[PDB]
């Protein structure tokens, strides 16, 4: 379609994915469900005042005069008889239901978004009168801005009269202040509305009042059987509007305003996976979105960016990528023909140039080669360049003694007094980063709740069994930190850490949630147990395959985490756990080399493994064995 | 957090720096007196809150535990079978909104998952505490993405079968896109996400992991395993009894597997090492029993089996599992003997039957159910699960702790009766994956009577005709369940000419003894052999070392094959030609004869030591150990 | 030769190839595999001295043997990728020494043994 009409779509669906989406749904949508419209009303409100049968202000004029005239109890009456039917909800509403709104808001005062709502499985919290915005159950609303009629058919209960929208604000402030922040907070798309009618005009003019740039245009699905005038588009979308024509998408009949809706909303929907990719242009922007947070951290885990790309592809140990659940277009697979081809690079634009090239950085040192079928030799060399691995004791503390340049060195720096046994200048250098901080305050957060475990069970320790093992009652914390750190933690809580961020942290950074848990070694310790177990039945066989290893994965996977929680400089690499995982990951290898031995070998690495997550009870077992 | 609640169901106190409300509350539960200080609002919430406490198997503190009943018991048909239970509740009129909730898990355990769905939308529908509400939306999800799994695997997958119109998979397309089921926990009222928290961890995609990391702790070499058994019994309760979809998920069950493997396998070091230390634990019960067979596959349970001695396993609740299995071949019948396959139903039954009725192995079962078992395994079990060969193996495994009684043998000639009718068809053909046939069957009822003789296959055999070849070389391999009138009237349908005919005779069991004749012809052969030299070579020296030939007459043909000399006289054979690797094709029975020679049992233990020390072979080296050839 | 696996307990080669042979009475069969079982608790009779049992499979159907299966491989090919591997079929045959060394498929009988 149009470049400004896919960029609406782009917005709108991105607004959608981040839960900021709201529609605002008029009486159009309504309409198409045969609920009866309000000029029949005015119809019948003129039938009983005059003989026999409107302006814009005579559709509120006429009915206040019946009002004013006839009574309250006619007015009353007339509404029941007309308002009380049940009809049927449009496909329309399923659709804006689909698309997951953050809220509705209406000015339709049936129940039919209720019941839409009621139907799919929504739960919405539905505000249509003063007292319900306090008394709202939940933080996503249906916003019924001009009443309904939940609480019994009366004219007291809904905005229709001329005297319901003069005194609109003065009897609505509550309703009317929710909808104008919603309408600040989130991203709206109107739909059902005709550009004319009395509630859009009332909100472009409210809009008219605030700063030049301080608020989001809002969308509007324009459904009119004839495409908009330019010089009405000019002129609404200098009012604030960006407008989405029903007519210029499709053609359709004048009276068909089912299919006229029906194609915006299903363009809208299927859009929802939709990632706008055609030129390579497009794929380096997308992939670099996807991956430029990524460059914070040292190293990333290759099975980690299964969770970066959303499940897309699969990112295999050995460096192959596969496709997994990516329906589009492949993007991984286009990024990997500009990389082997260097002719279709300088097709690129200057900024995408730069970008690729920051890509393919990014990717060759974190051990990411090409798609499985283009797969060559494939040898990775083991490196791990950190300081704590390698046990270079005297560097860290000359590092240590140095002065931060940066935040990153002050992170290393307390990382490394961790490493070093420091634990209370490590946890007061932790919370220096965090006051000076989003990845590395998340990074120092996660380390600094690990760090105060390490202290509370070390003196666990200490009182209870250190001085029976030491011969000496040992005080490395004194009572002062202990107590202060105590305080500052004892409400902290490592399950809300992530959640507690903004939201494009929590979308950048998704791989890092699992940091807070032991959920980051639930796929390598599932893999290292049915890897066990297959090579195990193996070995009790006496199968020996020709080729690639069994083992391999198990090797590698070992390596992605050591490099990961190490250059990233997280406490992780302190956990039983993970030195539990280390130490069955290495005595398979260990066995399986044993086994084909009278049919691996031993490196620095390797060695530096068994001693660090290895108790000599293990070695003994390996020994044995 | 305030405090800790331990799988033995004892508190410890953890992060509350206020009142001890829950050791206040174990004190009023202790001593009556102090109950009556309560008002009476008070004290039937403590009422409730003592029976909440009990039914959760929480009891008291830690410290003031003392003899500590950990028994698991899972309140749920689904977990038991209880399949025409399961069907008779959900044909009744559910009263409440928290019967339907049931209903659905119920149908969704019995692969109605479209039943389960619309069930599921009802509640959502009529459920708007919230509880119900919450738990129907994930459980709809959870049988969504079992759905969408199962028609992929359909595609995939060895007849084509359309379980779901593809009207209702379009509906639930249309229904569930764009479906967050992470948003649902927010999305809830404030007060939902305050009373009912510990929920949220079920729209989770995995929810199991701290629990797998945790089994790290089994793998340790230097108590964890009661730990890890009761959270896995906990896991199982909340799920089952809560009747959650996502116990049906691969999450689970992995989780299942990997529990109870690792549980086994660190009962077995601990076994060894005891046994190394101090020179001469897992006890499975009625749930550990479902468990292998609901969560395992076959393959799981053969690398338990080799891993660890499962028969130093002693098994528990035997009656219990017997019923289960009883009920597990009931509903075997049900599913096919009569027309009621549920093909949804029947993917996810068949590997559960399949594990139990392969784990039967190690329960002593009674008479009566082990006709049912073995019946229903014999003649109701799908042949593209079981074959005729998996079949007979799953068979004779029930004999190693039920020594074959007469009914079974029974059954098994009904079996064997069946299989000769199959054979009027010359089309038909047995198809079997381990290269057993319908002659192991007979060979296994002839093992364990020795003198049985059947009387249907001896009135088969005596209507034989020559026309119908393939009901004779059939029954040829059932020789010895023939009478002696059945066996003379299937002799004359074959000739003893050539040697080939020989060979085919000795192969399918026509003939056992070695008439004079037959040697002739074997000689006969030989020296056509010997005249040609400037297969059977081997067979004919193991049989005359075997004492299966006394014609003596055959060291005329010393000097060709090495295996031939080396079995004619193993004396006079140089043993720098033989070769190892002939050890690894003899069986049992060969290669005790060879142990037993006092001749040529000191080369080959030497070749035996030798291939030990160089290659370490674990076949070589059991070889050496068992026979001591 | 990447799935190709070796069986040590009984001395043969797992590989998904089909054999085209000849016997010694020229007749031919084409895109057929072997497949052993390895049973050393089958309840064997008197002159049984064998711990495998070999079924030969062409074209998805096992065969009878009633004649002598002296059997030369004319062309074996891999299944999974179309090249021809007759050369490696026949060098391994010569060093393996034992009854047909190449299988499509081992069966272990022994763990699912009741006396195992």
């Amino acid at each position: 379609l149009d470049n400004n009409v896919v960029e609406c779509i782009k917005e709108i669906t991105e607004s959608s994915r981040n839960g900021k989406l709201v529609f605002f749904v008029g009486a159009g949508v309504s309409t198409l469900s045969d609920y009866p419209q309000w000029w029949r009303l005015v119809d019948k409100y003129h039938e009983e005042l005059y003989g026999s049968p409107y302006s814009s202000d005579e559709y509120l004029r006429i009915p206040q005069i019946f009002y004013n005239v006839k009574g309250e109890m006619a007015f009353d009456g007339i509404l029941k008889d007309f308002f009380q039917v049940d009809k049927p909800t449009n496909p329309i509403h399923d659709k804006i239901l689909a698309m997951n709104p953050a809220h509705v808001i209406t000015t339709n005062y049936d129940n039919l978004i209720d019941t839409a709502c009621w139907k799919r499985g929504k739960y919405f919290s539905v505000i249509s009168a003063e007292e319900d915005v306090a008394n709202a159950t939940s933080s996503r609303y249906l916003l019924k801005v001009h009443g309904d009629f939940r609480k019994g058919f009366k004219g007291e209960n809904v905005v229709l009269k001329e005297d319901d929208y003069l005194n609109y604000d003065q009897n609505y402030p509550l309703i009317s202040n929710l909808m104008k922040t919603i309408i600040a907070t989130h991203t709206i798309v109107f739909i059902g509305y005709g550009l004319g009618d009395y509630n859009i005009n009332m909100l472009l003019n409210w809009v008219r009042k605030l700063q030049k740039d301080s608020f989001h245009k809002p969308f509007f699905i324009r459904t009119d059987p004839s495409p908009i005038e330019n010089e009405t588009l000019i002129y609404y979308e200098n009012k604030g509007l960006r407008i989405i024509d029903a007519a210029s998408l499709i053609d359709s009949n004048e009276y068909d305003y089912l299919e006229r809706y029906s194609a915006v909303m299903d363009l809208l929907i299927e859009s929802q996976e939709n990632k706008f990719i055609t030129k390579d242009d497009e794929v380096i922007d997308y992939i670099y979105g996807k991956i430029s947070p990524l460059f914070a951290l040292q190293y990333i885990r290759k099975i980690d960016l299964k969770h970066v790309f959303e499940y897309d592809y699969h990112f295999e140990v050995n460096g192959t990528v596969v496709r997994h659940k990516n329906k589009g277009f492949g993007y991984m697979e286009r990024f990997f023909e500009l990389k082997e081809s260097c002719d279709e690079r300088s097709k690129l634009s200057k900024k995408q140039y730069e970008r690729f090239n920051a890509l393919f950085n990014f990717f060759e040192k974190n051990g990411v080669i090409c798609m499985a079928k283009d797969a060559g030799t494939l040898n990775t060399s083991i490196e791990i360049n950190s300081l704590a691995y390698h046990g270079k004791y005297d560097v860290m503390k000359k590092f240590i003694e140095e002065q931060s340049v940066s935040i990153e060195d002050d992170y290393k720096k307390a990382f490394f007094l961790a490493c070093l046994g420091r634990w209370e200048e490590s946890y007061d250098l932790y919370s220096n980063i965090i006051l000076n901080s989003g990845c590395v305050y998340y990074l120092s957060q996660i380390n600094r709740y690990r760090i105060y475990q390490s202290i509370t069970q070390a003196v666990t320790q200490f009182n209870g069994l250190g001085l029976l093992t030491f011969g000496r009652h040992y005080k490395p914390f004194t009572d002062e930190f202990l107590a202060r750190i105590e305080r500052e933690m004892t409400n902290f809580n490592i399950d809300d850490l992530f959640n507690g961020m903004p939201f494009e942290f929590q979308k950048k950074y998704k791989i890092l949630e699992f940091l807070s848990d032991n959920q980051f070694l639930y796929d390598d310790t599932v893999k290292l147990f049915e890897l066990t177990n297959k090579v195990r039945s193996e070995m009790s066989e006496g199968s020996y395959s020709f080729g690639m290893s069994s083992d391999i994965v198990v090797l590698l996977r070992l390596y992605d985490n050591l490099r990961f929680l190490y250059e990233n400089c997280l406490w992780s690499v302190s956990f039983h756990e993970f030195h539990q995982y280390i130490r069955n990951s290495m005595s398979l290898l260990i066995e399986k080399a044993e086994y084909e031995r009278t049919r691996f070998f031993m490196e620095y690495y390797d060695f530096v493994n068994i001693s660090r997550h290895f108790k000599i009870d293990d070695i003994k077992n390996l020994e044995r064995s | 957090y305030d405090y800790h609640f331990e799988v033995n169901g004892t508190v410890v106190r953890h992060k509350n720096k206020g009142f001890g409300y829950m050791e206040r509350f174990f004190e009023l539960k202790e001593s009556c007196d102090e109950r009556s200080k309560l008002s009476k609002k008070q004290y039937e919430r403590f009422n409730a809150l003592f029976n909440f406490f009990e039914k959760n198997g929480v009891i008291c503190m830690a410290k003031d535990a003392g003899t500590l009943n950990t028994s698991i018991e899972i309140n749920s048909l689904a977990y038991h079978g209880k399949y025409d239970v399961m069907k008779k509740f959900i044909e009744e009129q559910s009263v409440s909104i928290e019967d339907d909730y049931k209903k659905a898990f119920f149908l969704a355990c019995l692969g109605r998952w479209e039943e389960s769905y619309d069930l599921y939308s009802n509640i959502i529908l009529n459920s708007i505490n919230g509880c119900v509400y919450y738990l129907s939306q994930i459980n709809r999800y959870r049988i969504y993405q079992s759905i969408t799994q199962a028609v992929t695997q359909f595609n995939g997958l060895g007849r084509h079968y359309k379980p779901f119109t593809d009207e209702f998979l379009a509906r639930i397309e249309r229904e569930m896109t764009n479906f967050n089921i992470d948003d649902l926990f927010n999305g809830m009222p404030f007060e939902f996400q305050k009373k009912y928290k510990i929920l949220e961890f079920l729209s989770d995609n995995q929810f199991l992991y701290d629990d797998t990391v945790k089994l790290f702790e089994l793998t340790n070499k230097v108590s964890s395993d009661i730990v890890v058994l009761l959270r896995l019994y906990d896991n199982l309760r909340f799920l089952y009894e809560n009747c959650l979809w996502s116990v049906s998920f691969h999450e689970f069950h992995q989780y299942i597997r990997n529990s109870m493997s690792l549980l086994i396998e660190k009962a077995e070091y601990e076994r060894t090492r005891d046994i190394d230390e101090l020179g001469f634990g897992f006890f499975m019960e009625y749930y550990d029993f479902v468990n292998i067979s609901r969560h395992f596959k076959i393959d799981d349970i053969k690398n338990l089996e080799r891993s660890c001695s499962i028969d130093k396993i002693r098994f528990g609740e035997q009656e219990k599992i017997e019923e289960y299995l009883v009920g597990i071949a009931e509903e075997i019948t049900k599913q096919f003997s009569a027309n009621g396959m549920n093909v949804v139903f029947y993917t996810q039954f068949i590997s559960e039957a399949k594990a139990a009725l392969y784990f039967a192995k190690y329960v002593k079962l009674s008479e009566e159910g082990l006709g049912k078992i073995v019946k229903a395994l014999l003649f109701y079990f799908p042949e593209r699960d079981l074959d005729i060969g998996k079949r007979y193996v799953w068979l004779e495994r029930l004999t190693k702790c039920n020594e074959l009684p007469k009914s079974i043998i029974s059954i098994i000639d009904d079996f064997l009766v069946l299989q000769a009718e199959k054979h009027i068809d010359q089309n038909y053909s047995e198809v079997s994956s381990n290269g057993l046939y319908s002659r192991d069957y007979g060979a296994l009822i002839k093992h364990f009577e020795k003198n049985f003789i059947s009387k249907r296959l001896s009135e088969i055999t005596l209507c034989l005709t020559q026309d119908k070849q393939k009901q004779i070389d059939f029954l040829f391999k059932l020789l010895p369940l023939l009478s002696t009138n059945a066996k003379s009237h299937l002799l004359s349908f074959k000739s003893v000419e050539n040697i080939n005919d020989l060979m085919n005779g000795i192969r399918i069991g026509l003939i056992d003894e070695f008439t004079p004749e037959h040697e002739e012809l074997i000689i006969e052969y030989l020296e056509t052999r010997k005249v040609n030299y400037i297969d059977y070579m081997s067979t004919f020296g193991i049989w005359y070392f075997l004492e299966e030939i006394n014609n003596s007459k055959m060291e005329e043909f010393i000097g060709m094959d090495d295996q031939y000399d080396f079995f004619v006289d193993p004396e006079n054979f140089d043993y720098k030609k033989f070769i190892p690797s002939w050890l690894k094709n003899y069986n049992d029975k060969l290669l005790g004869k060879i142990a037993g020679n006092k001749h040529m049992k000191h080369h080959v233990i030497e070749v035996l030591k030798e291939r030990v020390k160089n290659s370490n072979d674990k076949r070589y080296l059991e070889i050496l150990m068992n026979y001591f050839i | 030769t990447h799935d190709l696996v070796y069986h040590s307990k009984i001395n043969t080669f797992v590989w998904d190839v089909e054999f085209d042979i000849v016997l010694s009475d020229s007749k031919e069969l084409n895109k057929c595999y072997f497949v052993k079982c390895f049973n050393p608790y089958r309840i064997n009779g008197k002159c049984d001295f064998a711990v495998s049992s070999i079924d030969i499979f062409s074209e998805g159907k096992r065969l009878l043997i009633e004649n002598e299966f002296n059997f030369k491989i004319t062309k074996a090919v891999h299944v999974a990728t179309s090249k021809d591997v007759t050369e490696i079929v026949l060098h391994l045959s010569e060093r393996i020494s034992s009854p047909f060394p190449i299988v499509k498929e081992v069966v272990y009988l022994d763990w699912s043994h009741p006396q195992f």
